[PDB]
């Protein structure tokens, strides 16, 4: 399909982005989508065929590079808080209505300063007794609090395996400080399982959130620790 | 020019759900319609150029070329049918006009409603086993966080259920307050 | 009105000599010229006045890259061909899409391809059909077929988008295409070889190109052949054409709904 | 399967010697595009010739118009060379 890379990325306003994508099914077509709440996906360029390409609804902030009939690139200029958005890669093989193929996508935040990017802090609250006793259910929550930007995947490992029955993340975060406009977040999940699987000692659970926070090339100059991509866990 | 589909819409489970997108666009040459899950890229789900209904397994879509207008048909609802689905009709200049996108919500079928907030330690409230009609409203005190209903499913015990937490630096009898909460709420 | 017709050519030439380009895309309403692509200039620029002042630069932006993919699409294809005819060298691959209003508010829609101007693929809309001249348009005819989704597409293109733009040129083009220009016609007598009287019947002159002439005897046509000129562009924008008979005599001509009676 | 270009020279108007007018080269249904055309005034080359783009026909043939403005006499003689790959060398049609 359509290969895009990288899925997050964090940038410091005036900073130059490269965002590479990749077609191996001998389309055409190529084209660079934002996709904003509340509207549509906007084009910024397409590229009809190896060898042009042109302007979309938002081409200004970007640019466009048609390296062969493969690869299509987008390049941000000098990033801005409003190039803070979901990217996403499409190709077709005709341009007469052939279904568009996606990218997995790419989150990009442009900040004036990376000074308020933290990664989160994970913690598992162990079920009820009450609940065990009432439902014969026992619900594990996990909270990952105060990340900064919202570049996060959460993920329930059961005895070394991820699992995906009786899970259940919040689809949006919360702003932790609703009136800052660099609020903080907080995710939740919830993991249920069987009252007599939670009983038994030798079953292990584990929360396990994924940050994607700064590079090895991204200058830290703070005295806290430097908030780079990592996997922060509760268990 | 304009492509219209409803923000969003919620059915139930099981039932049958009608997402409408009418096109008001400068020539016409086919309506697509994608499904796009939570984080996720958009899929192709089908496309009408001639008046009729397509159907696709239990998705089925419709267009009126007449009445100006398309339908993306989803019989027995399932929980994984939960998606944003997105309407797209095709310019005479071949220039794709993407619509906004419709958030299908499905209501799970809560069979046994066992209303119920749990204390847990690592502090955690958790509200529980409610029917999908109640409803979660969001906290007032601003070192207090309450998150929207979310629906499990433990796929091994043909089990669904509802919960929101709430967590603050405070006490589980009065966490969902601003919640028009079940009468008949468990409170240990 | 009268019938009128859009259509749209491609032209495609491997291996082509100096200075021919490899792809031309040329569109008609009738027979003008609106609007031409070739490899060369890889610009979609007007062929008519009245097309350059009634679409927006952003027509002409947009149809330019649908062209470049156009072309791109079509050195592929005769790649193809040429692949399974087992031909090397310079051959030509064609297309010809296109839609006619009829006078009576009726529709017609076509779309052709040939290789080495013999006819290749010829669409049938009605069935959704491709029909093949050879083994090798088979081949292709099986790939396109397969598609149901591009052949639904092309019916909507001939059936509705075609005659919304024909409508459309129709009205930018009004003065010269909705125009009519009566022929000037003349008859001419002559005593050719002894013996052989030549009765020539000439009109000049006229706006549309379609005219008809004929002979008649005594008022039923004239069961001798009767030899046709050809109708001939005049140069400014009006047509000339001629009909012959060899011996009472009388031409006949018909043009934009006025018959026209010259006895001898 | 090539086919020759068929050649037309005529006036735009009745000619009539001494009275300016336009002649005209028809040049149509050869196959395939490359062709060579050229008004002569006995037998040199006219310089000031204007002519249509490549045209196209339903029969996957293809037409051109070339022309110049002329004032017809007696002693001229005037013709259309063409050549096309089907033509061993240059054809000179002559105006009636
Ligand atoms: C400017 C409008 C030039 N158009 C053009 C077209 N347009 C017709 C039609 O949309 C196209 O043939 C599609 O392929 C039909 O499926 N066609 C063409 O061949 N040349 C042109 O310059």
């Amino acid at each position: 399909g359509v290969t895009q890379t990288p899925k997050f990325q964090v940038l410091k306003t005036g900073q130059s982005m490269t965002l590479q994508c990749a077609q191996d099914m001998n389309h055409n077509s190529m084209y660079w989508y934002r996709q904003d709440p509340g509207m549509g996906l906007r084009l910024i360029y397409y590229s009809a065929s190896e060898g042009t390409t042109d302007k979309g609804e938002v081409p200004n902030g970007y640019n466009v590079s048609r390296l062969n009939k493969r690869e299509f690139s987008l390049r941000l200029e000098s990033a801005a808080p409003s190039q803070t958005s979901v990217y996403f890669c499409a190709s077709t093989l005709g341009q007469e209505g052939q279904p568009q193929h996606f990218g997995e996508g790419s989150r990009l935040t442009v900040l004036e300063d990376l000074k308020n990017v933290f990664p989160p802090e994970v913690a598992v609250f162990e079920p009820s007794e009450a609940e065990i006793s009432h439902t014969q259910k026992a619900t594990l929550v996990c909270l990952a609090t105060g990340f900064y930007p919202d570049h996060v995947e959460l993920s329930w490992w059961v005895n070394g395996k991820e699992v995906h029955s009786g899970v259940c993340t919040d689809p949006q975060p919360l702003k932790e400080q609703p009136a800052l406009n660099d609020s903080r977040y907080a995710l939740s999940s919830r993991l249920r399982v069987s009252a007599t699987f939670w009983q038994n000692p030798r079953n292990h659970f584990r929360c396990q959130v994924q940050f994607y926070g700064l590079s090895e090339n991204d200058e830290w100059t703070q005295d806290r620790a430097k908030p780079v991509t990592q996997i922060v866990s509760a268990e | 020019q304009n492509i219209d589909q409803p923000t969003e819409m919620t059915a139930t489970e099981g039932a049958i759900v009608q997402i409408n997108c009418t096109y008001q666009t400068s020539g016409f040459n086919g309506l697509f319609w994608y499904q796009q899950h939570a984080g996720e890229a958009p899929t192709f789900l089908s496309y009408n150029v001639l008046d009729g209904l397509e159907e696709k397994g239990r998705f089925s879509s419709f267009l009126s070329r007449s009445k100006g207008y398309s339908y993306l048909l989803l019989k027995e609802l399932q929980m994984k049918d939960s998606a944003s689905y997105l309407c797209a009709g095709m310019d005479s200049n071949y220039q794709l006009i993407w619509g906004a996108g419709t958030k299908l919500i499905i209501k799970p079928d809560i069979q046994n409603p066992d209303p119920a907030v749990y204390q847990l330690r690592d502090s955690v409230c958790l509200f529980t086993d409610f029917d999908s009609q109640t409803n979660v409203s969001q906290s007032k005190d601003s070192d207090v966080y309450i998150t929207d209903k979310c629906v499990l499913d433990m796929r091994s015990m043909d089990f669904k259920s509802n919960s929101a937490v709430a967590w603050s630096n405070f006490a589980c009898a009065n966490a969902f307050n601003n919640s028009i909460i079940p009468e008949d709420t468990f409170f240990p | 009105m009268r019938t009128h017709s859009l259509r749209y050519f491609r032209l495609g030439v491997s291996d082509p000599i100096h200075g021919v380009p490899e792809f031309i895309s040329v569109g008609y309403v009738d027979s003008h010229p609106i609007t031409t692509y070739d490899s060369v200039t890889r610009q979609k620029e007007p062929r008519a006045p009245w097309m350059a002042e009634n679409l927006a630069p952003d027509h002409w932006e947009r149809y330019t890259q649908l062209l470049r993919g156009w072309q791109q699409m079509f050195k592929v294809e005769l790649k193809r061909l040429q692949r399974h005819y087992n031909h090397s060298g310079s051959h030509t691959y064609q297309r010809m899409i296109g839609c006619e209003l009829l006078e009576d508010g009726s529709t017609t829609g076509f779309l052709q391809y040939a290789y080495d101007g013999q006819d290749f693929l010829i669409f049938n809309k009605d069935t959704l059909s491709w029909l093949a001249v050879d083994n090798v348009a088979h081949t292709i005819k099986q790939a396109w077929e397969a598609n149901q989704h591009e052949l639904l597409y092309q019916k909507n293109w001939l059936e509705e988008e075609c005659i919304a733009w024909l409508k459309r040129f129709l009205e930018y083009g009004k003065d010269t295409l909705q125009r009519t220009e009566p022929p000037l016609v003349r008859v001419n007598r002559k005593e050719t070889f002894p013996g052989v009287t030549a009765l020539f019947c000439k009109a000049h002159g006229f706006y549309p190109p379609e005219i008809y002439m004929t002979w008649m005897k005594n008022g039923e046509e004239i069961v001798q052949e009767i030899d046709y000129g050809d109708i001939l562009p005049s140069g400014d924008g009006t047509y000339q054409a001629w009909a012959s008979i060899e011996l009472l005599y009388s031409c006949h001509v018909e043009h934009s709904g006025v018959h026209m009676v010259l006895q001898v | 399967i090539q086919r020759t270009p068929k050649i037309q020279v005529y006036s735009r108007h009745p000619a009539e010697n001494g009275k300016s007018n336009f002649l005209n080269c028809y040049v149509s249904g050869f196959h395939p595009s490359d062709i060579e055309v050229d008004l002569l005034k006995n037998g040199e080359r006219i310089e000031k010739v204007e002519h249509s783009d490549l045209s196209f026909s339903k029969d996957w043939s293809f037409y051109l118009l070339y022309y110049t403005e002329f004032t017809p006499t007696e002693k001229d003689e005037y013709a259309c060379r063409v050549n096309h790959v089907t033509l061993s060398q240059p054809k000179i049609v002559k105006w009636d």
